């Protein structure tokens, strides 16, 4: 047997809260290019 | 041997529908680049026999075909009339095989052996390249002042007569004054219909370097291309035999890529 005690702690005060650092859900790629980026528009002109 | 060939296209019909054969003619460059491909390389047509790849100039052959497009026939139909005459025979059913809206009749081949005597009476057709190379100086600006550089220009510019003279006598005197070379004295010869024909073209033009390398990013400008032409039909008589032939399937005037030398000859 041994000697047990119970104390507290409040958080905001002595204890502070760190941030996600990181993602949960995963989901798929990015479909919808754009077609006003000038990026776009450098490749069609090389294209055509 | 000589091959002549002969495309019909409708130009008419319904003019709220789409026609793609009728936007075809609108410009030169794309109407002698559509009668080029009708020539692959050997190796292509066995690569791509559907015709369904990217065109690059390097897998066709080299000739000097010459072409002149004709119109106003009736029949209550319109029609518009190609005739192309080259050394080689023409691939019709390659060059138009994902294009056949465009015609409103299959293409059509046959040789041509023409033999002549000399001080034969022929009839001829041709659309003749008015053209005459000048020294112009330079005017620039006109912003409402006109400014004068010392920069005198060779440029090619049309054909100039007078104010006394009519267009027919100048034409004339013009193609009678080349015909002895040619072999050939004129007795006759009438102005049918003389104007412009308006052209363009792509140009590469490089823009910004690859960050991978090995080469540019580039964009197509495009280069006006203007031209002078009169259409003249009427009666010769041939001076010299191998000299005739000389004088056909190699041109009379400049711009025969762009489709400006073609005799069409009938014996009257």
């Amino acid at each position: 047997p041994r000697f047990v005690i119970r104390r507290e702690l409040v958080v905001g005060e002595d204890v502070q809260v760190s941030r996600e650092t990181g993602t949960s859900v995963w989901r798929p790629k990015g479909t919808r290019a754009d077609y006003n980026n000038s990026e776009y528009k450098k490749v069609r002109a090389e294209r055509l | 041997m000589i091959y002549l060939s002969r495309l019909l296209i409708d130009t008419g019909g319904n003019p709220d529908r789409p026609r793609p054969g009728r936007k075809w003619l609108d410009n030169i460059y794309n109407v002698h680049r559509r009668l080029s491909m009708a020539f692959p390389s050997g190796l292509r047509r066995e690569q791509d026999p559907h015709f369904l790849k990217p065109f690059s100039p390097n897998d066709f052959q080299k000739t000097p075909f010459l072409f002149r497009v004709d119109n106003n026939i009736d029949g209550n139909d319109k029609r518009a009339i190609i005739i192309v005459q080259s050394v080689l025979e023409p691939d019709w059913d390659y060059c138009f095989q994902n294009a056949l809206d465009f015609l409103a009749a299959p293409p059509e081949t046959k040789e041509y052996n023409p033999e002549f005597k000399a001080g034969q009476l022929l009839r001829f057709r041709l659309r003749v390249n008015a053209s005459v190379r000048r020294h112009i100086p330079e005017m620039v600006q006109q912003d409402g002042q006109t400014i004068e550089t010392g920069k005198i220009l060779h440029k090619r510019v049309s054909l100039t007569w007078d104010a006394s003279s009519t267009p027919d006598q100048a034409l004339a005197d013009w193609l009678a004054a080349k015909s002895p070379k040619l072999g050939f004295t004129l007795q006759r010869c009438e102005l049918l219909q003389l104007g412009w024909v308006y052209g363009s073209k792509p140009e590469p033009k490089n823009v910004k370097v690859k960050e991978q390398g090995q080469g540019y990013w580039r964009e197509h400008k495009y280069n006006p291309l203007r031209f002078r032409a009169a259409l003249l039909e009427g009666v010769l008589e041939v001076d010299d035999p191998k000299l005739f032939l000389k004088t056909l399937s190699s041109g009379i005037g400049k711009a025969k890529s762009f489709g400006f030398g073609l005799l069409s000859v009938l014996p009257i």
